[PDB]
């Protein structure tokens, strides 16, 4: 369209074009919104665009027409600089200086145009990067002199220093050589004493805020790197701890100047320096206390109602006392002086702790954590704090969160726990306090009781037996009032389920009174027959805890008892489990398997195991006698789920049993992998009968659940073995001929990616057992996964990756299977290995590179023999050329240590001599010739085909580098990083690589 | 909201799913409560259906009695019908839709549902 | 009406499209098909306080698709920081996506978003994540996929945007649906439209809902 005319270079460039189509992207919408993104786009891409750059920033009159030019500079800048005539450059830099002198002496843009001036000044520092201090002395001097001229002026060189302490300091790392990196460091170093003259000056002279903020924005950067003395042997500390916290607009960036310096690497030997620390601590507290809030305000109020910038205020005030304390509270607890200091800033934290927001309050609670800690191990600390303390209890209690949400409630407990220990007593009154206000009503609330019963919960151990019986009676009484008190099922239901999550929480308490705990489980049992869904799991998961605490006490014959309550719970279990779903009935029996596996007499639990699948296995024994009768039968999808749930309630009861299951899997294993075959062949006949689609009916997929519940129970027995004599002699025989052949000769989307991760658990635990066994797993499940996963890398994404964990365990436990390869299939292992390189997910990338690592040590092993010198020959440059293609294309960084790690180990075999032949063929390179030499001209000519920008002396002195480093991870880092950086430029310096 | 002159017949948790036809595969429309709502003017329900949070109208048709449920090959707890006028989007469209619930059991109620507010509208 | 713009920045594969579109549409997409420099979505709410609408300029993450970069990021009144709670290099990159935004935009409302918490095997911890605390973004673990805390970003730009922290959410209204008034001659062709839909499968079948 018209709009596509800027995007024709053969005319001169229509400026007031450019800033139509820049409108319209800007302020317009829809398709002219859009195609003016893609011409915008397509221009700035234009890699003589650059061109045109001094044309736009004279004459265009729209500020984002300027923006972009200054992108396109930026861009040229940072890659190709160096390619430019050295009267380019000077230029480009004096039209940049220009430009920017001319914004700040015109009032109404320096006011209007603050995107275009920030921009500016970071395309300056860009320059500076690539000639200051070499090319550009007096640049330090010259901008400080330029500043005494004019206000603006002066301002815009604090955001040019700004930005300058950013690029060289903060976000060097990534972006430069470590050589260019140390260098600017140095450069601003050796120039910051003048620097800080000028910062001063302003500071201390004062006027405009706008000057004083950029100033102090400058400061806060300055600050992560410069020496203390700039900030303890001037005046500056006296200036933001008391000027500076007055103003308002200054107020931000002082505070976060101040939670910086806390941070200042500082002597401790020094009186001074401390008194120092402590003084302007005192004064910034002061200031908070006269110019903004007391410590009696209702922080809570403020944030909640948001005025200006409060929220971020007092999110940096949390910042700052919390930096400081965490540090410096221990000068505050001698000195009695500073006593009401200390105390003072811990009730501004108990104020902002009680604020309605997660992210401050885990800001807080962080602290906290740090001084309850402190005040448990720290000898004659805790009772100053126990003001402090008691407050925050409170504070606790009434923000406890759920269980489920496991990092900020652990954070919370371990909080609680340490304040219980610091003082029982008074946290049983408030919590005690707390229960009694939600039996008058006055704070009653589903949300409040249910809080409260986490707190209560949370402290379960801390308290003595006898204090904590006393306690639990107490508060189980209270809650039992509170049923008596609320009429309505709803609500009697909330207390209810509280009431057992309590009871859950304590199970010394249950250990100690047989008779309250034989109640409670008696009375799940009455729960679970409850037709409310949400009832019946809440009993379920209670019964499981409860459970897993007291396991012992259910195994033994309690006193006045007729047998051990296990044998009571199984006699009812039909009876007791009617009512519950089918996974409701599988944690049970998880539970049941806990405590049968507590019985250490043999004969005792191989009978308790078989009373407890009584129900599953009659169950199982007439569908295997129906099934057998005629695989028709089958075919009722009714039939389908008892299989799946009787198979399943096998796995739930092998899950917390392990090794004591094996006599359970002996009574169902055969007919269990005969049952696998036959709905295998219901799937295959499926397939042809109805086609693909087949795989995703609820016929199928029902079919497949058995076939996928039999590997996991299988799985589960193996990864928990003792007896792995018999799991050789009787289990694995039986499962290979079973899904081996199976697996192969199914279409693969009828491939269970479980076949594989179960082969993988039986190598893990038995392959160094069952060589023949390992070799016969390969040869079915390798070639043809393969296949699967060779063409894209989304498809099959559970095959992808339990299939390279499953080369992963044979490479490590059976790398023999490897060597019994035919030839053309061991060069199918080496193409998956580097397949799996080139891959974005971190599951398969991971476990790629740490294959072909072990398979290199695995070749070591081998020692000087055809296999390994053959090895060498056919794949060492595969790996090294495949290793350096994946760290050098951009789209791989998450492997890069593992690259790295990978890349040193081929590199030091060579410079070792462990490779005993010669890895050039004859008639390539003189006779005489060692690998080491052959090495670095491959790899000299490789680097020089893929980046021929780089120049070959760039290259050889980045190898010459790197070799020497083989040993050294840190430094061959570095190096592999700086190549890295060189390569997105034209230009690098080869004097780099000696760092 | 536009919904205090109607009376809630039944109410069910549910995903819907409208099918594109460019690409042959069933796109999500939205999650969360799917009602029966009878007018208490004219006694014509409809289905009204609002994402969960966002609480946006994912589907808001009249349950016409010509329409038919019929179940997806790969789901025994889903139904897919076609919709002549829904108007969650803003202008009364067709969509070829598919509803699925948490268990058999609800989408079996969910049909005997569907057909008890289908006679209603006849009248 | 009442309008912000909103830009959306984050590493490639973060969630970002997806994310916009399951706003947009109700589709939950699960093929990654990178954007190409921006793409530029309206995206309205109902709450207490009248309508809001988000011009949402959704970032390209990929170097080789950054197309105008911090070019996107001019006159932006408020913004999303995403990143991948199973990509550690996502989290690493959190800092650089922060320092290209702030550079241009000094003074606006952001959102930090650690997406893909649905995953069990989460390799970025709740306890490493704490860049938003000293450069005041709000913070919150979501999830495209099961919709967790989905709404949560938009409704905390939503307060600070209106100025309102008592800002709801609320029920869109539901206009009376027209009278189908079926025609014989089309009755053909969605009736072939409804065969092709039966046959295909439904997606997720093993997902709760
Ligand atoms: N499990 C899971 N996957 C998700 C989630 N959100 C997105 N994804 C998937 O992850 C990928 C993200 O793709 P996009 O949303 O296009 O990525 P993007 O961040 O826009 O990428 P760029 O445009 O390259 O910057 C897709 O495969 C999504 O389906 C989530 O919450 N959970
Ligand atoms: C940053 C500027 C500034 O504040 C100055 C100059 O313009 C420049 C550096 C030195 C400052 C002065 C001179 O003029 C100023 O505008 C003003 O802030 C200072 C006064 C107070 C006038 C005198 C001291 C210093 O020389
Ligand atoms: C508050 C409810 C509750 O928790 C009860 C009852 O369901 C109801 C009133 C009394 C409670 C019990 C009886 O069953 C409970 O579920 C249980 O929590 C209480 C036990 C511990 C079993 C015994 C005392 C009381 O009668
Ligand atoms: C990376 C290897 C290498 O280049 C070494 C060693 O073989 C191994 C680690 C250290 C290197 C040496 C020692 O012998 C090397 O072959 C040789 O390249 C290095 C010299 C030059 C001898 C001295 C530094 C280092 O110790
Ligand atoms: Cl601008
Ligand atoms: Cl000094
Ligand atoms: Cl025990
Ligand atoms: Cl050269
Ligand atoms: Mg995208």
């Amino acid at each position: 369209g018209s709009m596509e005319g800027i995007l024709d270079f053969s005319n001169d460039l229509d400026i007031a074009l450019l800033d139509q189509v820049v409108s319209t992207f800007y302020q317009g919408e829809g398709v002219q919104q859009k195609q003016a993104q893609e011409i915008l786009t397509k221009f700035q891409d234009n890699p003589d665009a650059w061109e045109k750059a001094d044309q736009i920033l004279q004459f265009s009159t729209n500020p984002q027409s300027k923006f972009i030019a200054l992108s396109i500079l930026d861009k040229l800048i940072t890659r190709k600089w160096k390619l430019l005539p050295n009267d380019h450059r000077i230029g480009i830099r004096n039209f940049v200086v220009g430009m920017i002198i001319s914004m700040c002496q015109d009032d109404e843009v320096f006011k209007t145009q603050k995107n275009l001036i920030n921009k500016s000044d970071l395309t300056l520092v860009q320059i500076l990067k690539q000639e200051w201090p070499q090319n550009w002395p007096e640049f330090i001097p010259e901008l400080i002199g330029s500043s005494s001229s004019s206000v603006n002026v002066c301002e815009n060189n604090m955001i040019v220093l700004k930005l300058l302490s950013e690029e060289v300091f903060d976000f060097s790392a990534e972006q430069m050589t470590q050589a260019k990196a140390l260098h600017l460091k140095n450069s601003m170093s050796k120039e910051f004493e003048q620097i800080f003259k000028l910062c001063f000056q302003v500071l201390e002279q004062g006027s405009s805020s706008s000057l004083i903020v950029a100033t102090l924005e400058s400061l806060l950067r300055y600050l992560h790197w410069i020496p203390y003395r700039y900030i303890y042997e001037t005046n500056i500390l006296e200036l933001l701890s008391t000027k500076f916290m007055t103003s308002p607009d200054t107020r931000a960036i002082t505070l976060k100047c101040l939670t910086e310096v806390s941070n200042l690497k500082i002597p401790q030997d020094n009186d001074l320096i401390k008194r120092q620390t402590v003084l302007f601590f005192q004064n910034t507290l002061q200031q908070i206390a006269t110019s903004v809030m007391p410590v009696t305000a209702d922080l809570k109020a403020t944030y909640a109602n948001a005025n200006g910038n409060d929220q971020s205020f007092l999110q940096d005030l949390a910042m700052f006392l919390t930096t400081y304390l965490a540090r410096n509270r221990a000068l505050l607890e001698s000195d009695e002086s500073l006593r009401e200091l200390l105390l003072n800033a811990h009730q501004y934290l108990i104020q902002l702790s009680k604020i309605e927001e997660r992210e401050l309050f885990k800001t807080t609670l962080d602290y906290w954590h740090n001084l309850v800690a402190d005040l448990f191990y720290e000898p004659l600390k805790k009772h100053i704090y126990e003001e402090i303390c008691s407050q925050l209890r409170l504070v606790i209690i009434e923000n406890m969160v759920r269980p489920e949400e496991i990092q900020l409630y652990k954070s919370e407990r371990e909080v609680l726990v340490y304040l219980t220990h610091l003082n029982v007593i008074d946290t049983e009154e408030i919590m005690i306090s707390k229960l009694a206000r939600q039996i008058d009503g006055s704070e009653w609330s589903w949300h409040n009781i249910n809080t409260l019963s986490w707190a209560i919960g949370s402290i379960s151990g801390t308290m003595s037996e006898k204090t904590e019986k006393r306690f639990v009676v107490t508060v189980i009484k209270d809650l039992l009032g509170l049923c008596e008190q609320k009429r309505g099922k709803d609500n009697k239901a909330v207390v209810a389920r509280d009431i057992m999550y309590v009871v859950g929480e304590y199970p010394r308490f249950l250990k100690a009174h047989w008779n309250f705990l034989r109640t409670v489980i008696l009375k799940l049992f009455e729960f679970m027959h409850e037709t409310h869904e949400g009832v019946q799991d809440m009993a379920c998961d209670t019964f499981i805890k409860i459970v897993q605490k007291c396991k012992y006490h259910f195994v033994i014959q309690q006193p006045r008892e007729s047998e051990p309550f296990i044998q009571t719970i199984i006699r009812d279990i039909q009876k007791t489990t009617a009512d519950l779903q089918p996974q409701q009935v599988h944690t049970f029996y998880k539970a049941c398997g806990i405590i049968i596996s507590e019985e250490r007499s043999v004969a005792e639990r191989n009978r308790l195991l078989s009373d407890l699948m009584q129900l599953p296995n009659m169950a199982w024994d007439t569908i295997v006698e129906q099934s057998t009768a005629n695989p028709t039968l089958l075919l009722d999808s009714e039939t389908v789920k008892i299989i799946a749930n009787i198979i399943k309630t096998n796995v739930a009861v092998c899950t917390s049993m392990g090794a004591d299951f094996y006599p359970q899997l002996g009574h169902i294993y055969y007919n269990m992998l005969q049952l696998y075959r036959a709905v295998s062949s219901m799937i295959s006949t499926q397939v042809a009968a109805e086609g693909l689609i087949a795989t995703k009916t609820p016929k199928v997929r029902g079919l497949r659940t058995i076939k996928k519940e039999i590997l996991k129970l299988v799985e589960t027995y193996i990864s928990k073995a003792r007896n792995l004599d018999d799991v050789v002699k009787v289990l694995v025989e039986p499962l290979l001929n079973a899904v081996l052949e199976d697996y192969m000769n199914n279409v693969p989307d009828a491939r269970d990616a479980e076949v594989l991760n179960c082969m993988t658990t039986v190598v893990e635990k038995v392959g160094h057992m069952i060589p023949q066994g390992v070799i016969l797993i390969l040869q079915s499940v390798f070639e043809c996964t393969l296949d699967m996963i060779n063409k894209d890398f989304t498809e099959y994404p559970e095959h992808r990756v339990e299939f390279y964990k499953l080369l992963k365990v044979i490479n490590e436990k059976s790398f023999a299977a490897f060597l019994e390869l035919p030839p053309a299939a061991f060069k199918l292992f080496v193409d998956a290995i580097c397949w799996a390189f080139k891959h974005n997910n971190r599951d398969v990338e991971v476990n790629g590179l740490q294959i072909a690592l072990d398979l290199v040590k695995n070749i070591e092993r081998m020692g000087n023999v055809p296999f390994a010198n053959e090895f060498h020959k056919n794949y060492f440059f595969i790996f090294v050329s495949e290793t350096f293609f994946v760290l050098t294309d951009s789209d791989h960084k998450s492997g890069f240590s593992k690259q790295a790690l990978l890349l040193m180990k081929l590199i030091s075999l060579v410079y070792d001599n462990k490779i005993s032949v010669p890895l050039y063929q004859e008639a390539e390179v003189p006779q005489g010739t060692s690998n080491q030499v052959y090495l670095s001209q491959y790899l000299a000519n490789m680097l020089s085909n893929a980046f021929p920008h780089l120049t070959s002396e760039q290259i050889a002195s980045f190898l010459s580098a790197l070799t020497k480093q083989c040993k050294d991870l840190v430094v061959f880092k570095g190096t592999l990083r700086d190549f890295l950086v060189q390569i997105k430029e034209v230009g690098g310096d080869p004097t780099d690589y000696l760092f | 909201t536009m919904e205090e002159d109607e009376e809630v017949l039944y109410k069910v948790r549910a995903k819907l799913f409208r099918f594109d036809a460019d690409a042959k595969e069933w796109k999500e429309r939205g999650t969360g409560d799917c009602k029966f709502l009878k007018n208490k003017k004219t006694n014509k329900v409809r289905i009204l259906m609002r994402r969960d949070k966002t609480l946006k109208i994912c589907a808001n048709h009249i349950i016409a009695p010509e329409y038919t449920l019929k179940p997806n090959v790969g789901s025994d707890r889903s139904w897919v019908y076609a919709c002549t006028a829904d108007i969650a989007e803003g202008e009364a469209e067709a969509f070829t839709f598919a509803i699925r619930f948490g268990s058999k059991e609800n989408a079996d109620k969910f049909k005997e549902e569907f057909e008890k507010a289908q006679e209603i509208n006849k009248k | 009406q009442v309008q912000f713009k909103l830009v959306l920045v984050g590493d490639g594969g973060t969630g970002k499209t997806t994310f916009v579109k399951r706003h947009l549409t109700g589709e939950f997409e699960k093929k990654y098909v990178a954007t190409l420099g921006v793409e530029v979505h309206p995206l309205v709410f109902h709450t207490n306080r009248g309508p809001i609408k988000f011009n949402v300029w959704d970032t390209a993450g990929l170097e080789k698709f950054g197309g105008l970069r911090d070019g996107y990021y001019i006159q932006a009144q408020c913004a999303i920081i995403m990143f991948d709670v199973t990509s550690r290099v996502t989290y690493k990159n959190v800092p650089n996506w922060h320092r290209d935004l702030v550079r241009v935009c000094e003074n606006i409302p952001i959102v930090l978003c650690g997406n893909k918490v649905d995953i069990k095997d989460r390799k970025v911890k709740a306890k490493s994540i704490v860049f938003h605390r000293k450069k005041n973004l709000q913070y919150y673990d979501i999830s495209a996929k099961s919709n967790y805390n989905f709404e949560k970003p938009f409704l905390w730009l939503a307060r600070k945007l209106i100025g309102d922290p008592n800002l709801e959410f609320v029920a869109m209204p539901a206009a009376a649906p027209p009278e189908v008034v079926m025609d014989p001659a089309l009755a053909a062709q969605y009736e072939h439209d409804l065969e092709v839909a039966q046959t295909t499968a439904l997606p997720d079948e093993d997902d709760d809902l």
